[PDB]
């Protein structure tokens, strides 16, 4: 079950064999085996992405393998096109799963997606092969194959569904997006301009008619990688001087081209750098905390066992100050937040030696409004004559016991996890009398004064004198 | 001077600003005298700039210091007439005139007219600080438009300095085309706009070079100025890439961070895939803008009250708790309630609990589903308008049925104490308690 | 030392340190001997970089040790001695000696001229930390002016190489112009400097390109430095841009998202900008407010004490309670009173809470309010000099009548614990803030 | 395992490195078999290559997991017989043996030789992560060194797949040179060279390109390489630029945002000097040290009261006062003490003040500044470790004489409240007071 299953995991999960969202005659959006069948179409549209502009600039690969291998492709497209009829949606604006067949035909077939697929996996040039004796020709007709170009929106969902699971690496990911991106408009460029060499009248004014005379007689791969270096040249800026344009409509398309080719470029190094950036922005500020301890350690001339407690302890600031992001539910609704707390401190809470003998309605209002912090092994989390709004129930490491005195300062008791600290104050209502400092790396649960006795003399009439009797005890 | 009939209008002007932008520079570059399909439509444009240097003078102009329109008619005169009057004065006096002073001043007087560029510049300003606007495509256009014009003006300069040059087989256009004034208008310019670009984009395939040292040493300054440019586009597309890129890559963080809480704890794989059903649901409802609490905690309780209010009024009183009550009391309640949504199939509240909370249905649906021995037992559902755990509360008694969603719900929350200490006030409890009695019969 | 004369002297200097690097090059590479249009200006240059040279003796130098000006004749001429000087004197010994000495020396010679540039890049170092200056078109500047240099150095060593191939036809610019040695100077040096800008730039047209392997070793060194150089007025532009709006993204999408939620429930106008009002205000007078930071840092208390008396001392007398008590326990007490920034209509001291800061209002209109059984009305609107939240501070009751501001107030805050380790010693005071506390 | 000489013998085995990065390579794409001049050499460096592979038996193997480095003479050498054995092992088969076994294959076989690379990716990782090395000059040169590896290595196929050519002159050399096999191989290493760093630098001038369809896929696969190559350069290149100024950027935004906090108030001009002047000067004490206060306090008060103590006890002993008293009530007050930094010529007690603090000299000095009605004489030389205003703040009258800060100094703040409140904690009132009033004498 959950809604976190079908939005989270880039590939979906494991269905085991009864799920309660399971059903006849269904398979799930977020299913495995789904999943990756819709991966496999993916690969798929990375070749039909590429085979759409070849045949269309190329215009003789079709009398030949490429004509019969994107209709294994425009079969396996025509596959998906009636299975997506039993396949599952998440309703916005009610976060269900739809499950009847009438209403996911509904909203497929409502849907502009359906005639465009329908379209784009239209085989028309075979169509044309069985009606007609061959293909032939097209200056034009050609471009009916560039309808094919809509099922790139396939690999928009993919990057975009890869770049919020972060399992994967964000920046990395959008790298290997603007990667494929560029190889498939330096294929477009390439294309294009062979195209308007191909079909210009005279061909030995083009940019390729001027280097090889007969390239309209020449293998396609030959034209074909004549394009590629042709655009790579200029994508990339460097720009030999052979290869260029000749007329006029070269031209234009040319500096259309290298317009665009700025504003591309400065997109890939913008990423590159912000991928940089990040990936090394926390190593310096850790970095740039270890370099000023020592210039300061070597200005003057502290010794080497004092200078190796700063650094042994800076890392120590670093780790607690990591450890307070990985605080997430402060906003989540009191209702779970209140379930994870139970699980986590009940046990820590309830068998603590003034909470001894408390109905089970103050606890739950107690260990529901509670929330922890850490500290570092050094610092002291309450100090002598301070007026008492909080008192601490340690759980993990532990917090030594001291007072203030015309000496420096004595250590009295060492307080180990599930004990109380600093209660004196909190109940005598008198100014915390005792100072208290972590001697590790320590968690610890605070307790608002006002709120903590307001709860405990109103909420509940069952208490009384049995927190005396323990607290006595002490 | 602040309504669309001077907004349709003072923005009609733009397009004909990026027409005179156009035509100036190529006026300067590959025109001598004014040829008839341009010396008509560009005196066009100089009545519409004529007519909005006198319906400049009726347009109330707002300072800051005065914070509101200045409607004084000598004011707006004297202030008017202080900087851009001259200017634009000049701008529009027809070129077919400036002639008859004084020949071979005409290219050079159609490039005062370039003035005219500050409305552009004003346009681009006004976008950039205002919303509903993509500013990832006010950024991405302000850098293209000067890249467009540069080249532009790059281009009929330096065809310009080759038209103005003896032995016109010595240029840098004569070297490719042996007779290129004897070529369309068109071609010219698309060789001049070729190599521009070719330049600008540091591509240089080579030809279409300089031949003489008047070509070498403008080039010299063009590169600099390209070498600049693109240095300040590279450090601007740096800025647009971390864009809209700060609530997809917080969710990570947000995600990653929920990840290891629940590995340092050894949390149950039950209240994890609870959690993460809510991290991902307090994302899906923040690209809705569905609520926003840090723009609702931001700002204090006495203006926060009112958004709340009227949120929430009209829904409070079609509750069988709070028919009759002084409104004061039922602004306090709506006043302290958090709004908080909740993903379909959860236990908002449960059996046999302790009372802590009630709530009150705005959106979805829910069912009230009972265990003994035995689940499935759905004894009623509620509807956005109604309250559940009432009794609960207001009796200290455990839960009584257990509700759980059925879509993606929000409920308005309030706890026990905070209803009771501000239940405080007079008699009204009588009332409250009078209709919880009625309820159930 | 700082004198506004030495200063445009030392200012005067830096225009003819442009002017040797670009001369100093130009005739390693463009000239073999003297000649009389460039061997007299050079001459005068030379004179006064001597005169500097006799003047250096009398300038004194900011030790750093102790921040003095010391005008000490001979500590000053013996770090002048060790630290550079005859470095500065080889700088200027004019060409015709070093022709004297030996000919054919005349170029690398006057290439030491160009030690002269730790002027100029002193002088940058010395603006961009200043604050009369923008950062931005400072480090604009630096980056233009080392281009420029870079481009005409490599010019010369360019031209210099084509110039001493012993056949001439067999260089990068005896391929073209098929006569060069005989060609003016102004056609010579435009056509080498253009030839490194189509090459710095990365243009590359392609006439004028190395020939023989002398020319592909320097163009290969050149384009490898070439590499990083723009690597690094990228970056450097790249730092100049993002650094200038960094918050600026951060307001906006807390500023837009408000926009988004108030127009995604349809919010009426009046109200919908009532937020956005008090949202763009407390975006202000919060940064305003952490901008009194430059007191914790000017830290030493006989600074940010004189800010604090100065700013807030003329207060401290038409208070309520603090008007007989005496002069010096007030100065120490102001000393410790640190101010604060609210927006409208905020909390301050709310009601039933425990006592903890004295507070003071200054300026701005804040009011008593009081919350009622169910229902909240007023008692007092507070104005400028008047105390509030002392009732229950000086009681260690919990406070009373919660206070809220119609505007900026500008409140002046004095804690608990720090009251009273103040009056507990200075025993002077004690009774007399309750003789006139208790008077109402 | 960590010895000295080891160390230095691993940094030996590294430019043996650099050397093997350049020849193999080299030998790849300019030779055939081997020549004298460099079949000696590689056979040197394959004997130093054997000779580590003995000696890294007789390593300090060293596992995470457990801190201990294993001394083992026989876990080592079962650990690094598993992974880097027979890499290392055929890495330095001497290349005559490779062709006795088979010709045709000197020039693929010695490519195995590379293998020897992770030494250098491992010395740098070691570089990074130490902290006596500068960030700047360990990550600026493992990008100039992989570019020049990525130079070489394609200098070397791209003539690779020219000299193999079955007609030399449809190639991408010989079209210039007619007959490039009959040149030095330096001047050919040029060529290729300079055609390799002419397509990485995006000049690419036109000569020296490819010609047939073998190099132009060559030639599509290195620029495309190029292109994320030079992308990443220029990120770790602003990435060193960014962080190499973000000091002088925050003085500067120091400096901006504190005088708007003059100008958004009145200050009179004296004491925006006096700020100014001391902000700066914290800014010169930071860069250097003696100052470096937000990160000593971010410390734990039991280290930084054990620092303030190895400074500032053998000093403060020395002061008149506190002539008698228990070393901790020392220990204890010396721990609170604010170290300031004071520009000279300015006064720190003015005189007729309220006593409020008192300081102790550790540097500089300066003098008791004596002003009468109408005069300014000074009557001392204070030094290093002297008290000053302390008998106004033990006596509560005002303030003796003005001081002024005749150099720079550092002293230490100790104000009177907090030092009544230590006084009393123990008895030394009595002997302070003694000493105090003894010092009339
Ligand atoms: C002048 C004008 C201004 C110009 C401004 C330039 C900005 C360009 C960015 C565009 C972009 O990133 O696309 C955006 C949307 O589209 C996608 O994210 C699609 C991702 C891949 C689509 C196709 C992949 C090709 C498949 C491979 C086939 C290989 C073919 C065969 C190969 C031989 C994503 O951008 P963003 O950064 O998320 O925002
Ligand atoms: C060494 C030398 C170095 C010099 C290097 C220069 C760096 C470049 C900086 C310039 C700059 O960015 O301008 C600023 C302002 O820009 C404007 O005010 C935009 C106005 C648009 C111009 C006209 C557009 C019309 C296009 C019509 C098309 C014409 C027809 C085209 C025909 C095809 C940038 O924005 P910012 O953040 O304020 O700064
Ligand atoms: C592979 C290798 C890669 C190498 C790439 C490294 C890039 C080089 C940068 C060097 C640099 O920034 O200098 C630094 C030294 O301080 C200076 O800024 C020096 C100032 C320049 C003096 C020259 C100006 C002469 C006047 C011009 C007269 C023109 C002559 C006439 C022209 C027609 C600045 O460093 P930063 O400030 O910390 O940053
Ligand atoms: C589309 C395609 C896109 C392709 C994208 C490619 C871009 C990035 C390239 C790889 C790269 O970045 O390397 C990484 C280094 O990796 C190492 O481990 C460093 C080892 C360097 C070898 C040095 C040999 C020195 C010999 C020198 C002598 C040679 C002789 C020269 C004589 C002239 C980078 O750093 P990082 O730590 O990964 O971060
Ligand atoms: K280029
Ligand atoms: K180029
Ligand atoms: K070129």
């Amino acid at each position: 079950t959950s809604v976190s299953s079908s939005l989270l995991p880039a590939f979906g999960t494991f269905i085991e064999d009864d799920n309660p969202s399971s059903k006849p005659f269904i398979v799930l959006h977020f299913d495995r085996r789904y999943r990756l069948w819709e991966l496999f179409l993916v690969i798929l549209v990375g070749y039909s992405a590429w085979a759409s502009l070849f045949e269309l600039a190329f215009e003789k690969a079709a009398e030949g393998a490429l004509l019969t291998i994107d209709l294994v492709v425009d079969f396996f497209f025509a596959v998906d096109i009636i299975l997506t009829f039993f396949v599952s949606y998440l309703d916005n604006t009610t976060y269900l799963n739809v499950t009847d067949h009438k209403l996911i035909a509904k909203r497929y077939l409502k849907s502009v997606a359906f005639v465009m697929d329908v379209a784009s996996t239209l085989p028309i040039q075979f169509i044309y092969k069985t009606i007609t004796g061959d293909v032939g020709r097209g200056q034009a007709f050609g471009f009916l194959n560039l309808l094919r170009l809509w099922r790139l929106r396939r690999v928009a969902e993919l990057f975009k569904r890869l770049e919020k699971d972060a399992h994967f690496n964000y920046f990395v990911i959008r790298v290997i997006k603007l990667l494929c991106v560029t190889i498939f408009w330096i294929h477009l460029a390439g294309c294009i301009l062979y195209w308007i060499a191909y079909h210009y009248p005279r061909p030995t004014d083009t940019w390729i008619g001027s280097q090889v005379e007969d390239f309209k007689e020449r293998s396609v791969w030959l034209g074909y990688t004549y394009s590629m270096y042709w655009s790579i040249v200029t994508l990339t800026t460097v720009g030999y001087g052979d290869l260029h344009a000749v007329n006029s409509r070269e031209k234009t398309f040319n500096m259309f081209y290298m317009l665009f080719n700025i504003d591309l470029t400065s997109y890939i190094i913008g990423i590159m750098t912000n991928l940089v950036v990040h990936g090394a922005l926390r190593t310096f500020a850790m970095r740039s905390a270890i370099n000023d301890i020592l210039r300061y350690t070597s200005k003057n001339r502290l010794p080497d066992t004092m200078r190796e407690q700063m650094l042994a302890h800076m890392q120590l600031k670093f780790k607690t100050a990591e450890l307070r992001q990985e605080e997430v539910l402060q906003d989540l609704p009191k209702a779970i937040r209140s379930s994870i707390n139970q699980h986590l401190f009940r046990s820590i809470i309830e068998e603590a030696y003034l909470f001894k003998g408390f109905p089970e309605g103050l606890l739950v209002q107690l260990v529901s409004q509670i929330q922890a912090e850490y500290f570092p092994p050094k610092m002291e989390i309450i100090l002598q004559n301070e007026i008492p709004t909080d008192f601490y129930v340690i759980v993990s490491g532990g917090v030594d016991i001291i007072a203030s005195k015309g000496v420096s300062e004595q250590v009295l008791a060492k307080l180990g996890p599930g004990s109380m600290a600093g209660e004196i104050g909190v109940v005598f209502n008198i100014p915390q009398p005792f100072t208290v400092r972590t001697r590790r790396l320590s968690q610890v649960i605070r307790i608002g004064h006002h709120k903590f006795k307001e709860m405990v003399q109103s909420d509940n009439d069952v208490d009384a004198k049995m927190i005396i009797a323990n607290f006595m005890t002490y | 001077p602040y309504d669309h009939k001077y907004r349709i209008w003072e923005a009609f002007l733009v397009v004909l600003v990026v027409y005179t932008a156009w035509v100036s520079p190529f006026e300067f570059g590959f025109l001598r005298k004014p040829r008839p399909p341009l010396s008509i439509t560009d005196n066009i444009v100089n009545a519409f700039f004529a007519i909005d240097i006198i319906m400049t003078f009726f347009v109330g102009y707002l300072d800051k210091s005065t914070y509101l329109i200045v409607d004084d008619r000598k004011q707006i005169a004297f202030k008017y007439l202080r900087s851009w009057f001259l200017l634009d004065l000049v701008s529009t006096i027809p070129s077919e005139a400036a002639m008859r002073i004084s020949s071979q001043s005409y290219g050079l007087f159609n490039m005062l007219r370039l003035w005219r560029l500050r409305r552009v510049g004003a346009l681009f300003a006004r976008l950039e600080k205002d919303r509903n606007f993509n500013y990832f495509w006010v950024r991405c256009a302000k850098l293209v438009c000067v890249t467009l014009f540069a080249v532009h003006c790059a281009a009929c300069f330096y065809y310009l300095i080759a038209a103005r040059n003896s032995n016109p087989a010595k240029t840098w256009i004569g070297a490719n085309v042996a007779n290129f004034l004897e070529e369309s208008l068109w071609m010219r310019y698309v060789t001049s706009m070729y190599w521009s670009i070719t330049t600008l984009t540091t591509v240089g395939y080579g030809d279409l070079h300089p031949v003489n040292t008047k070509e070498m040493i403008f080039d010299i300054f063009y590169m600099l100025f390209n070498l600049g440019l693109t240095a300040y586009l590279i450090g601007n597309m740096t800025n647009l890439v971390v864009h809209g890129t700060s609530r997809t890559r917080n969710f990570r963080d947000t995600i990653q961070a929920a990840s290891n809480f629940a590995h340092r704890n050894h949390l149950p794989p039950r209240l994890q895939d609870q959690m993460l059903a809510h991290l991902c649901l307090k994302y899906r409802t923040d690209s809705e803008g569905l609520q926003q609490q840090e723009t609702l905690d931001a700002l204090p309780k006495a203006i926060r009250s009112s958004i709340s209010h009227f949120l929430f009024y009209s829904l409070m009183d079609k509750v069988y708790l709070f028919r009759g009550v002084s409104n004061d009391l039922l602004f306090q309640l709506v006043s302290e309630m958090k709004a908080e949504y909740f993903p379909p199939k959860e236990d908002v509240i449960l059996q046999n609990e302790a009372p802590t909370d009630f709530y009150i249905l705005v959106n979805g649906t829910a069912d009230l589903v009972d265990v003994d021995t035995g689940t499935e037992s759905i004894v009623r559902e509620v509807k956005a308008g109604d309250i559940i755990g009432e009794i609960g509360v207001l009796c200290y008694r455990p839960q009584l049925f257990t509700v759980r969603t059925k879509r993606l719900c929000q409920l308005l929350r309030m706890n026990r104490t905070t209803f009771l200490n501000i239940i405080q006030a007079n008699v009204g409890d009588g009332t409250i308690i009078m209709n919880n009695l009625l309820q159930h019969l």
